[PDB]
């Protein structure tokens, strides 16, 4: 069952990377 | 005295 | 600011904020006491380290009895 | 003015080498530590502590010469020259490894003095003291590895000896007896160090490749003047580049430099936590589930079990000569081997 | 007798002594 | 000055040379000579066993 | 043969800091949207 | 009692949120094997 | 707005809410103490005080309760194993309930101080803006701490108006809570003298009382006030963190190396007692003395107490556990049931063979049997290696003296090599591993866990001392240059 | 007074007359002179 | 007596809804404080 | 893309927060015995 | 171990009641 936890953690990390890339705060000149 |  | 019996009782203890003694005050006394404390710490450290053997002293579990 | 004031004025003079109040602790301690290390690697032997030759006088080179740790008979003694072990005899003090204690103690106080020097100089130039907080990383490394680890162990003997091959031995010894690669805090330390090197290289290349054309010469080092209010490289171009190459990029120069500061410091502090854990043999040596699986299944093998076997081989084949005080005598039959498995 | 002078000779008189000692070590029989 | 150095530095280098060639380094630092690593009675590696008798133990080991 | 609270520790030590960060970010965005 | 003048608002930008989520998930990945032992 | 890592700095210039948050932290700490004590009581088994002590069951706060007088439960049992007719309110359960009630009262006080933050006491009479006269506060609290220290040393420890402290023998066989008289000579400074604790607390309390009187009466010099930033709370924080990690390092050292304040019956043996064979030498001495009296070997070994033999076991070494090997030592190597007795190995030649003890440094150590001449006579091959000194070949036979197996001799190679493997761990002991599903991997004693936690805490607090001292000394340039 | 206690007190003096006293002398001497 | 799953069910079932409500309330209070 | 006109703020008053916390804790108390069986 | 969960849930419910009573939104006439 620990394999489920490992896979869940890995995909959560990958999803966090995906959201950080494609949903970041858009840089603008101030 | 008192420090400033 | 609320006034209370305990507040008025303890007010003089928190009244002289920023009040300082002139110049170096009692700094030499503080330095001398710090030097004595450093010597005492060195003595007790070297006793536990066994680098210092006071007579009548045995830093060991067997000294318990 | 007062003696202090005049002494403070003299110590704060703009000379070639800033002395300061912290210099009174830094210069003698650091000088004595470095000189003692040179003396130990040049003349002092390790024959009566480790059963080894570690001096240029004995025939060692730069790699194999070291200031070896004291004998395992000394314990966690301060090994003062006037202490009961040496009793004022310089020769016996050097033979028992007291020069290692000399170097370690005066070097720890030299590190403290250098940290205080960073603090002092930062207070005079008027800048935030983010140095002497970065140096807290190396200070923690030295304290955990050279002081806290032997204090948690049997004696100063198991501390790292001050030498190249001695440091390599210490690495392999810790790997064999603790499986320190498997330690998660060491993993965080490795990540911090490698990420800091990555940040240094990538930031240098990014700045060098995003400079403004501020000069007519092909060599662009002259186009930067010392008092330059304008930025010498394009932050917007660098941001766009990494935003569209890596998917994310720095937009704040401040944050970027704080991150380049933070990564190695955090890595060093995590590794220090791991070494402090190792000091009491509280190590992430093995996974219980994997050991149980391998015990009840001879056909179950992973690289972790191979690492366990390698560590066992390291311990068994290095115990006899690495710890001569224990008088380990291991017959060839009990020495682990691949064929023996 | 300046701080630079004293620091230099502190880092020079042992340096030359150790260089001479190591040069002598190079001609030991071994 | 340079003149001074032209005498002090070579003399200091020769003194450093003689500190090793005359055998004073072995006596001062206790480093064993190549012919006195193992004595006739003690063919094993000499190791200190007690911290509080280390001086006497080293005197016994290095007596021969 | 793994432990049991082990799962509890992993899941909670993942969730407790994640929901804290998400709550803080949502609060900050709420302040930004209200002021703007 | 009364309105306190020390109250200040807290801000977490998105970069900080993503840094925190990445740190927590990476620490979980690292220490899950050791917690499961 | 404020970043996430500066939020609590809102209570910096608010003495009332600073007191509120400190009250909240004290409430949390007291509640943790009470809850941990209750959980340990729910877990603790007082059935076998000698072979299943508190330090073998993972008890952490119970040793600290027992070190200064709490030894009985409302369940009719005591740590020493002596049944108590009327326990008394101040049992472990009573202490836990008192700490929980104190946590609740501190929580209510924190709520009140947070709500009622604006008090005239916290505002300077000269200028309305709130302020704290840190030197006078330090003097008052130092006088309070000196009074508490003198009271603890003179009344609680000496037993004049207290229970005393935990005192054990040199080998942790007969220890209990008793009063100690102060030792004012040099003999009060070695860490292994309980009288030194009483003399220390009395003298230090008197000195602290005098120092508090001074720091109340005398204002600081202007030079020190400007140098140390004494009008700033952050310099107090930095100095307190410095003293706190200093004390943490000292307590870590005393716990790891051993002291009169770290009894072996409460925290377990130290690693240096196994390194030097502290209990093995005593056991051999006792056996030799019994033999010299004329007693036979079986009678001499039947004289060795089970507790003393259990102390000479490498599974009780604090340096044999793991970082992620969680739980009590009973979860590690099973619960000890009885002593099997001292084994003696003899070859076909009859030479006494001794199994070399496993050093704490070795996760796996070879099984080696040596005679009085230290010559290797028998061994167990690594895995499946060709052997010339195998136990089946040398014909080693083992005989047990004392314990359950007293008078029993074993010849079968398998049982002899099993007993040799068990004897490389020190005195042979029988364990049951079914009640806790033990895994056979050694755990760490509470001594080692305390040492690890507080050493890491001391290092992190050295980092905190550096950061907060830099903050208070370079405040002016913090927003930037 | 064990030989250890004597070594300790002599250690204290040597630190005063070889490290503390000389190094400060220079600081007071050279600071006052400049 | 059930496995850490029963423990995981009770502890997560309690926390996931609790932290959602706390986040929503903090967001609402943040908007209220920002607009006033 | 662009600004979405259907965006609306979401509010939960303190009374609603306490109602929700009480409901969740009471449901947990009720169903904990059955989950533990 | 389930007794610790039961006690935690009961104490949490009591604390929720306490905070609902003494930290409610103060009723005001508008
Ligand atoms: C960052 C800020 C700091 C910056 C760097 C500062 C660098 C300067 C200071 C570095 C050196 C400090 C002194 C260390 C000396 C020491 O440790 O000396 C050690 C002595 C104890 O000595 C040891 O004691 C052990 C226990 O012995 C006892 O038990 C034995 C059992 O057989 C015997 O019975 C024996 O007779 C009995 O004394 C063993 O005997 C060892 O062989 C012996 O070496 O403690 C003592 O002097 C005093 C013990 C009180 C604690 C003070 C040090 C605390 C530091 C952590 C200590 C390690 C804890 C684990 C860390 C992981
Ligand atoms: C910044 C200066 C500095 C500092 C911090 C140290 C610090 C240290 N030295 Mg080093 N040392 C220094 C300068 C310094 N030294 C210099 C200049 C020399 C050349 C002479 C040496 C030569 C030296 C040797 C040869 C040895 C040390 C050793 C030591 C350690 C033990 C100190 C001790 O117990 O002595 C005790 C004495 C003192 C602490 C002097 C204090 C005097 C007090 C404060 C004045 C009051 C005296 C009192 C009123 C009289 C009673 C310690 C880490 C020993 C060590 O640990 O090596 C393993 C050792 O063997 N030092
Ligand atoms: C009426 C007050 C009171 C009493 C009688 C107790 C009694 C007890 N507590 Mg509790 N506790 C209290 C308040 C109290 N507590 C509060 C308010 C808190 C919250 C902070 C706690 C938090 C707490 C925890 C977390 C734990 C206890 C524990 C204990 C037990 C062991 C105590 C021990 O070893 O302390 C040892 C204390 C020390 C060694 C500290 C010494 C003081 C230092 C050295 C001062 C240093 C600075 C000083 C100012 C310098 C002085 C200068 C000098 C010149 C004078 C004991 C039954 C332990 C236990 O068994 O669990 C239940 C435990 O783990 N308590
Ligand atoms: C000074 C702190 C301290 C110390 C020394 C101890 C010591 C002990 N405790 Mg106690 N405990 C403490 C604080 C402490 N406790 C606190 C604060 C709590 C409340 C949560 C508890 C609750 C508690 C319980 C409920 C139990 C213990 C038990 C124990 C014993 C074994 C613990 C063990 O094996 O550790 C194992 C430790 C680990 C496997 C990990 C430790 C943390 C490492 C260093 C990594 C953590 C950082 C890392 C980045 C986290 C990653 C998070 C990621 C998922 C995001 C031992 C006597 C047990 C026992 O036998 O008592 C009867 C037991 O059942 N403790
Ligand atoms: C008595 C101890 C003490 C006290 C009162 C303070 C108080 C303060 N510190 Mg200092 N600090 C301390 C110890 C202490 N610190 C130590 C030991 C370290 C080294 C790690 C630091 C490192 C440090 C830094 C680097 C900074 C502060 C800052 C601050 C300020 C704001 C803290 C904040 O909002 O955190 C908010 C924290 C959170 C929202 C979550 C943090 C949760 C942590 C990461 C893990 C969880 C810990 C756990 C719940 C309980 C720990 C157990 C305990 C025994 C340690 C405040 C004045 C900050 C400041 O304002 O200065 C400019 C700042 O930048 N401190
Ligand atoms: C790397 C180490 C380091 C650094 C950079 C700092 C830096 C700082 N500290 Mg901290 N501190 C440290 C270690 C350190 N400290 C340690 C280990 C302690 C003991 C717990 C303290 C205790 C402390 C207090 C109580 C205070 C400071 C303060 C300060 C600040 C002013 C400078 C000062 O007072 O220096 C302090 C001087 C030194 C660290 C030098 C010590 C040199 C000693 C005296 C020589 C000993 C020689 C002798 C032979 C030793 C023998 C040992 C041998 C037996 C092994 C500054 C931010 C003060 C401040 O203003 O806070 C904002 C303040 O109030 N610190
Ligand atoms: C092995 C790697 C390594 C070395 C050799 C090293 C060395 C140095 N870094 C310094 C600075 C720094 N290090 C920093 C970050 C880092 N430094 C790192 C890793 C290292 N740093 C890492 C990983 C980081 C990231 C956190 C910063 C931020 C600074 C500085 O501010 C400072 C500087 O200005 O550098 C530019 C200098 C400290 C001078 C000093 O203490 O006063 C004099 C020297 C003393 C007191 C040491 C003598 C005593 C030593 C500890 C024991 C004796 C050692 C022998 C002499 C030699 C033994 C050799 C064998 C081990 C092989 C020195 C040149
Ligand atoms: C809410 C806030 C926390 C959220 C969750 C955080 C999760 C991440 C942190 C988890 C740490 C503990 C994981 C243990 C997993 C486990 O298997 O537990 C299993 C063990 C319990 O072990 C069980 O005990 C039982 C009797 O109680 C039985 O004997 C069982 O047989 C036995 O397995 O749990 C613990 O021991 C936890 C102890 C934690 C004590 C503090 C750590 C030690 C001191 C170091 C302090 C830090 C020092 C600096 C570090 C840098
Ligand atoms: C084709 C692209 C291929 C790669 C795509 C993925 C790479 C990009 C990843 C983005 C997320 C990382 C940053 C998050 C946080 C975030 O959103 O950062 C945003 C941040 C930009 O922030 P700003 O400069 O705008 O911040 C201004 C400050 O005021 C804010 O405090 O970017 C960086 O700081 C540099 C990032 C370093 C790179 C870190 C890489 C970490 C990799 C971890 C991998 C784990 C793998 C585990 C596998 C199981
Ligand atoms: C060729 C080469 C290639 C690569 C580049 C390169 C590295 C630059 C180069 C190397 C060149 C080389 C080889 C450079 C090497 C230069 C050398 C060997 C310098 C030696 C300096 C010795 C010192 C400072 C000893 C001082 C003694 C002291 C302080 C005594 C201390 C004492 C001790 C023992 C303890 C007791 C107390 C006292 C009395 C205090
Ligand atoms: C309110 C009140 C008023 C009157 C009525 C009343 C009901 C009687 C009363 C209530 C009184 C009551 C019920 C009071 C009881 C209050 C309680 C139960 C307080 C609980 C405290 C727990 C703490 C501080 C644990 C902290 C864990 C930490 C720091 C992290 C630990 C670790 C982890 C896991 C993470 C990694 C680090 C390590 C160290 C490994
Ligand atoms: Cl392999």
């Amino acid at each position: 069952m620990e394999t489920l936890v490992y896979t869940f953690l890995l995909i959560g990390t990958l999803g966090v990377l995906f959201f950080a890339v494609f949903f970041r705060d858009p840089p603008r000149i101030a | 005295v008192y420090d400033e | 600011a609320l006034r209370t019996r305990l507040g008025e009782l303890l007010r003089p203890l928190n009244s002289e904020y920023g009040k300082v003694a002139p110049g170096w005050g009692t700094t030499p006394i503080m330095g001398f006491v710090m030097l004595l404390f450093a010597v005492f710490l060195l003595i007790i450290l070297q006793i536990y380290n066994s680098s210092l053997i006071i007579e009548n002293v045995d830093v060991d579990w067997a000294s318990l009895g | 003015r007062g003696w202090f004031d005049l002494a403070d004025d003299w110590l704060k003079r703009d000379r070639f080498v800033f002395v300061g109040w912290s210099g009174l602790l830094l210069f003698p301690t650091s000088y004595l530590s470095i000189g003692g290390w040179f003396t130990g690697t040049t003349f002092v032997t390790s024959w009566y502590t480790h059963g080894l030759a570690s001096s240029y006088l004995e025939g060692c080179n730069f790699f194999t010469a070291a200031v070896s740790t004291p004998a395992n008979s000394m314990g966690h003694s301060l090994l003062l020259l006037w202490g009961p072990e040496a009793q004022g005899d310089f020769t016996r003090w050097c033979q028992i490894g007291g020069l290692w204690a000399f170097c370690a103690l005066h070097g720890s106080f030299g590190l403290i003095g250098f940290c205080l020097r960073q603090f002092e100089i930062a207070r005079l130039v008027g800048i935030r003291p983010y140095n002497a907080i970065a140096f807290s990383g190396p200070i923690a490394i030295f304290v955990s590895v050279f002081l806290m680890y032997p204090l948690g162990q049997a004696s100063w003997f198991f501390a790292p000896s001050l030498g190249v091959a001695a440091i390599f031995r210490f690495l392999l010894f810790i790997q064999g007896f603790h499986n320190f690669t498997l330690n998660p805090f060491h993993m965080m330390g490795v990540a911090g160090i490698l990420g800091a090197a990555l940040l240094c290289a990538i930031h240098g290349a990014t700045v060098q490749n995003t400079i403004f054309e501020d000069g007519d010469a092909a060599n662009t080092f002259r186009a930067f003047t010392p008092t330059q209010a304008e930025e010498t490289y394009s932050m917007v171009t660098a941001n766009r580049f990494w935003s569209q190459i890596f998917g994310v990029a720095f937009s704040n120069k401040r944050w970027l430099h704080f991150f380049m500061l933070f990564v190695p410091l955090a890595g060093l502090w995590t590794s220090a936590i791991g070494i402090v854990g190792l000091a009491l043999n509280l190590r992430a040596y093995d996974f219980v589930s994997q050991e149980l699986r391998a015990a009840e299944d001879p056909e179950f093998e992973t690289f972790y079990t191979k690492n366990i076997l390698l560590n066992e081989g390291i311990r068994s084949w290095m115990a006899a000569q690495d710890q001569p005080h224990e008088n380990f005598i291991f017959p060839e039959e009990v020495l682990p081997r691949g064929n023996a498995l | 007798f300046t701080f630079r002078w004293l620091a230099i000779h502190g880092l020079a008189v042992p340096t030359v002594f150790f260089l001479g000692a190591i040069t002598s070590m190079q001609f030991i029989q071994r | 000055y340079w003149i001074i150095h032209s005498i002090t530095i070579p003399a200091l280098f020769v003194a450093g040379w003689l500190f090793v060639s005359t055998g004073l380094a072995y006596d001062i630092f206790g480093t064993p000579r190549p012919n006195e690593y193992f004595t006739q009675e003690r063919q094993q590696v000499p190791l200190v066993n007690d911290r509080f008798s280390a001086k006497q133990e080293l005197e016994d080991l290095t007596k021969g | 043969n793994v432990s049991v609270a082990a799962y509890l520790a992993v899941l909670l030590g993942t969730f407790v800091p994640v929901v804290f960060l998400i709550t803080l970010f949502i609060q900050s965005e709420a302040r930004k949207a209200a002021e703007s | 009692s009364g309105p306190n003048p020390n109250k200040q608002p807290v801000e977490l930008n998105r970069t900080s949120l993503f840094w925190g989520l990445l740190l927590i998930f990476v620490l979980a990945v690292l220490f899950s094997s050791y917690f499961f032992n | 707005g404020l970043p996430w890592y500066r939020v609590h700095t809102v209570v910096l210039n608010d003495p009332g809410r600073l007191i509120a948050v400190h009250l909240m932290h004290t409430a949390l700490v007291a509640g943790w103490a009470g809850s941990m004590a209750l959980y340990e009581l729910a877990v603790f088994d007082p059935s076998d005080p000698v072979l299943n002590p508190m330090w073998r069951q993972g008890m952490f706060v119970m040793p600290f309760m027992a070190r200064i007088g709490v030894t009985d439960s409302w369940g009719g049992w005591s740590i020493t194993g002596e049944s108590v007719a009327n326990p008394g309110f101040w049992s472990f359960e009573g202490v836990a309930l008192a700490h929980i009630g104190l946590s609740g009262l501190l929580f209510l006080a924190a709520v009140w101080h947070w709500v009622y933050w604006d008090l005239e006491l916290f505002r300077d009479p000269r200028t309305g803006n709130p302020a704290l006269d840190l030197p006078k506060i330090f003097g008052i609290h130092l006088l309070l701490s000196g009074v508490l220290c003198f009271g603890f040393g003179a009344f609680h420890v000496t037993g004049a108006w207290g229970p005393g402290i935990w005192v054990s023998d040199a080998y942790g066989i007969t220890g209990k809570v008793q009063p100690v008289a102060p030792a004012w000579g040099p003999e009060g400074f070695n860490p292994f003298n309980p009288s030194g604790v009483a003399s220390h607390h009395i003298a230090a309390g008197i000195l602290g009382f005098a120092a508090g009187i001074f720091h109340i009466a005398v204002r600081p010099p202007q030079r020190l006030y400007r140098a140390l930033r004494m009008g700033n709370i952050e310099t107090v924080l930095s100095s307190s963190i410095a003293a706190v990690f200093w004390s943490a390092f000292i307590t870590t050292g005393t716990m790891w190396y051993g002291s009169a304040t770290t009894p072996i019956e409460l925290f377990g043996p130290t690693r240096y007692q196994w390194d030097s064979g502290y209990f093995q030498q005593e056991i051999e001495r006792r056996v030799e003395n019994s033999l010299n009296e004329g007693l036979s070997l079986s009678e001499a070994w039947s004289r060795i107490p089970d507790k003393l033999a259990f102390y000479d076991y490498v599974g009780n070494n604090p340096a044999k556990g793991g970082l992620f090997r969680a739980g009590p030592m009973n979860k590690g190597d099973g619960i000890a049931e009885a002593w099997l007795g001292h084994p003696i190995f003899q070859d076909k030649e009859g030479r006494e063979l001794t199994v070399r003890r496993m050093p704490a440094f070795f996760e796996t150590f070879p099984v080696i049997l040596v005679d009085k001449d230290g010559i290797i006579r028998a061994d167990i091959p690594f895995r499946r290696a060709e052997s010339k000194y195998s136990i089946e070949q040398v014909g080693v036979t083992t005989s047990f003296y004392g314990g359950k197996l007293n008078g029993q001799v074993f010849t079968d190679a398998p049982t002899v090599k099993k007993y040799a493997r068990k004897a490389q761990l020190g005195e042979v002991m029988e364990f049951d591993r079914t009640t806790l599903e033990s895994d056979g991997v050694f755990r760490s004693s509470p001594r080692g866990w305390y040492t690890f936690g507080h050493a890491n805490f001391a290092l992190l607090f050295f980092l905190g001392h550096l950061w907060h001292g830099s903050r208070t000394l370079f405040r002016d340039v913090f927003s930037g240059i | 007074m064990t030989p250890s206690f004597s070594a300790f007190i002599n250690s204290l003096l040597a630190g005063l007359f070889i490290v503390i006293i000389p190094i400060g002398t220079a600081l007071l001497i050279v600071s006052q002179s400049d």
